[PDB]
């Protein structure tokens, strides 16, 4: 089944470069579709749940306003995460169908994922069983083979990105902090907590990041909470850096051996960047229940299935005030987002 | 407990990335 995987990765990485190499653009426009409801909100501008007004298909919008962006200094970024978005394929990757943009805004419409925020369901239940939380890391860890072999870096893995779809499967969001990048790079990007100790000191730090923070996932879903925790910033850095973790009495030994290789302060013996790759993971005990081929089929059973009541359902997300999407009269920052 | 720290840590919540 490893020679499927070489042959799979090489197509994707041809299919990959056309689009990266050649963006689409202009695929839509805003009057296509009607606003229904804001799925979630905050710097990264506003999320709304739309509805083609001609398919009936409904989409999750995200809604950048120029200025803002430029204000926040995010136009590199934002571009990015575009370009990105258009030239990826992967069953765990949030699909982009259009994407668009007027005087005013920037507007990116993908696939709509019902399910909820992963984030939610965990602080809801309190903690997956580690069959659940293994069912969740698996999708991960194919979409990372993906994400690394076309040379880009995630970045910002974490329950609060893990949308989860009809089926019960995971639909990873925001490429905002993502890069594609052979080799060493040294930003200072992502959430607190899944920092992993080379991008918080100053040295330059690769794909292995990436590998760190699917162990803080794992734990957090398996625990409840992350691995490094405290009231400021600061003081879950000094945590992460000491690299001294203790884990929950109900972890199994295997969870926790598979643990200890991911959240590896030494580059030389975490698990991911050693040479053996991602099949030091797709091998370890902890998953030797998981079918891999099976996984990225969407074969298998979801432990757990959300409620849907509709395509247009937004009862698995919390509630935000709705805000007028308002169109200058005037273009604003024409050059910088000529690409877009 | 560690449960019991985490629950009054003031970062239960959504969290944003920095900036
Ligand atoms: C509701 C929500 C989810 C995640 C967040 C945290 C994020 N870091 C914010 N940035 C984001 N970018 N793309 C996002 C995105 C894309 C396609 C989608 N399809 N379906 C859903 C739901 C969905 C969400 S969300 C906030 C609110």
């Amino acid at each position: 089944e490893q020679e499927s995987v070489k042959e799979f990765l090489a197509k994707a990485k041809e299919d990959f470069l056309k689009k990266w190499e050649s963006p689409a653009q202009n695929t839509a426009h805003l009057d296509q579709f009607e606003r229904i409801k804001t799925l979630g909100t905050g710097s990264f501008g506003r999320v709304m749940l739309v509805k083609h007004k001609e398919t009936g298909n409904h989409y999750a919008m995200k809604i950048l306003d120029k200025q803002k962006v430029v204000k926040l200094k995010q136009i590199e970024h934002t571009l990015n995460e575009k370009r990105i978005l258009q030239a990826v394929n992967f069953p765990f990757l949030v699909k982009l169908e259009f994407s668009f943009k007027d005087n005013s805004n920037l507007y990116m419409v993908m696939e709509y994922a019902p399910g909820g925020e992963m984030f939610s369901h965990l602080r809801r239940i309190g903690r997956f069983s580690e069959p659940h939380a293994r069912f969740y890391a698996a999708q991960i860890v194919l979409t990372f083979e993906y994400l690394h072999s076309l040379d880009l870096i995630y970045r910002d893995l974490k329950p609060e990105n893990l949308m989860i779809d009809q089926q019960g499967y995971i639909k990873v969001t925001d490429f905002g902090f993502a890069k594609r990048v052979k080799g060493r790079t040294w930003t200072l990007c992502g959430t607190p907590e899944y920092l992993a100790p080379e991008i918080i000191l100053s040295k330059g730090y690769n794909k292995a990041v990436d590998w760190w923070a699917l162990g803080v996932l794992i734990y957090e879903m398996a625990a409840g909470y992350p691995p490094f925790f405290a009231d400021q910033p600061i003081q879950i850095y000094e945590k992460i850096v000491s690299g001294k973790v203790r884990f929950p009495s109900h972890f199994s030994s295997d969870l926790k051996d598979l643990l200890r290789n991911l959240l590896q302060v030494d580059l030389t013996k975490r698990f991911g960047n050693l040479k053996n790759g991602v099949n030091d993971i797709k091998n370890h005990k902890w998953f030797a229940t998981t079918d891999w081929i099976a996984i990225y089929q969407r074969k298998v059973e979801a432990p757990f299935i959300p409620k849907f009541k509709g395509p247009g359902d937004t009862s698995n997300f919390d509630d935000y005030e709705e805000e007028e999407i308002r169109v200058s009269i005037n273009e604003k920052c024409g050059k910088e987002f000529s690409e877009f | 407990t560690t449960y019991a720290d985490f629950i009054a840590s003031g970062r239960t919540g959504r969290r944003n990335a920095i900036h």
